[PDB]
């Protein structure tokens, strides 16, 4: 089966150079017609396409971008590469390698890698607790990690009905989110309901128990 | 660059629908060999995309019959018949006859349900985050339909815009609604500086806005 995996840095600083790799199996480009193409989503935004490489090694280039990109390949590694100098806040994006033969551009594409230009030092997130001013709902503030993931639960994990974990958002280089639950009146504060947060990057495990305010 | 102008941004259906997709370019994708190289995708969430059809009107492997490309120059449409709940996430064009290529900005392919008022819940900062020196508040807006919402912030009456933190959960698997997170950030002075704190939803679902509000001494 065709399958490519992207792989890169993680993060990176302001001006440094990205180097991505495409290991892929299941296609040849020793082929004739086969090709590769890289391509960026920054979240929530559109699509950039970046460069392409051929087997008879003809390369394309995004205009805009073009000083910057370098696209090259290891035929009998399988491997296909790009290498983005200078790099700012703007090449965070997940990027993506895809299958792109003569006929069919873009018809077998890799999971992507996330890749994150910031020059934010690894933060733990501050948690606080979000009590109240038939059913209950309760919150739990992130705010303030570098860099994503966070991993939230509600008691361990024994709490997931009703539960809404919202998509991070950034202010002045720090990610921020939120989760709510709803449970029944007589569930909570007669039960304990605890908010479980696991930074890995800053190896932090903190728990806010909802207290009434 | 050759812009690629795509329609409607979002696509509410019923399962069974049919649904249709335009595709605008700025100049004719047709190539000088004769081909016209318009490709469609569809992309889920946390997921890459996936080719359906190729070349305005060809199918890839796998790909339903259901699915059915047209239209040529610069003008082109996806059509999806008898929709199912697998067809549900973002649909985009693309084209390589000329560098660079380019992609619509996707076509969000959504359930239709009945409307549903948003569950508005506000709070006033945590204790522990007043004594670090900070003061958010944090309003939800949970399980509402449609997606369409406004949130306004009034401290003292007066609207605030500055340090509004929005996120939305994507359409929920089960009942087919929407939640959303608002926050507003301070500095503990600011917050120390006035007393009516408000959270105002403008949906479909209500002519006068759904508020919640707070008073910090009270």
């Amino acid at each position: 089966q065709v399958t490519l995996k992207e792989s890169g840095p993680g993060i990176l600083q302001p001006s440094q150079t990205l180097s991505l790799t495409c290991s892929f199996s299941g296609f040849s480009l020793s082929t004739s017609g086969m090709g590769v193409s890289w391509i960026r989503q920054p979240s929530g935004k559109g699509l950039e396409w970046l460069a392409h490489i051929y087997w008879d090694n003809d390369r394309y280039y995004n205009p805009s971008l073009k000083s910057r990109l370098t696209i090259s390949k290891d035929t009998f590694s399988n491997q296909v590469f790009l290498k983005i100098t200078n790099v700012d806040t703007a090449d965070t994006a997940t990027y993506y390698c895809a299958r792109s033969p003569m006929n069919t551009w873009g018809d077998y594409w890799g999971q992507g890698t996330s890749v994150t230009v910031s020059s934010a030092k690894t933060t733990a997130p501050s948690v606080y607790p979000l009590a109240p001013v038939s059913s209950v709902t309760l919150g739990c503030l992130v705010k303030g990690y570098f860099p994503e993931p966070v991993t939230l639960t509600w008691n361990s994990g024994s709490l997931s009905s009703g539960v809404h974990t919202f998509p991070a958002v950034l202010q002045s280089d720090l990610y921020t989110l939120s989760s709510s639950v709803t449970v029944t009146s007589s569930t909570w504060p007669s039960q304990s309901i605890t908010c479980n947060v696991a930074h890995p990057a800053s190896s932090t495990k903190v728990d806010k128990k909802i207290e009434p305010r | 660059d050759v812009v690629m102008t795509q329609t409607p941004l979002s696509l509410p259906v019923s399962l069974g629908d049919q649904a249709s997709i335009s595709c605008r370019s700025s100049q004719s994708l047709v190539h000088s060999n004769g081909n016209t190289y318009l490709h469609w995708y569809l992309q889920k969430p946390g997921q890459s995309p996936k080719l359906l059809i190729y070349k305005v009107s060809n199918r890839f492997s796998g790909v339903p019959d259901r699915f059915s490309g047209s239209g040529s120059g610069t003008d082109f449409t996806l059509k999806i018949s008898r929709v199912e709940a697998e067809d549900l996430g973002i649909y985009f064009c693309s084209q390589n006859t000329h560098v660079p290529l380019t992609f619509g900005a996707g076509t969000k392919l959504e359930l239709k349900r009945a409307d549903a008022a948003p569950t508005v819940s506000i709070f006033p900062p945590s204790s522990e985050q007043l004594t670090s020196g900070g003061a958010s508040v944090v309003c939800f807006l949970n399980n509402f339909y449609p997606k369409d919402i406004n949130v306004k912030w009034k401290i003292d009456g007066s609207e605030r815009q500055n340090g509004v933190l929005n996120s939305w959960t994507d359409q929920d698997s089960k009942d087919s609604t929407y939640s959303m997170s608002s926050t507003l950030t301070l500095t503990k002075d600011e917050y120390e500086r006035h007393n009516s704190y408000t959270c105002e939803a403008t949906h479909k679902t209500s002519t006068s806005p759904i508020v919640k509000s707070f008073n910090r001494n009270e």
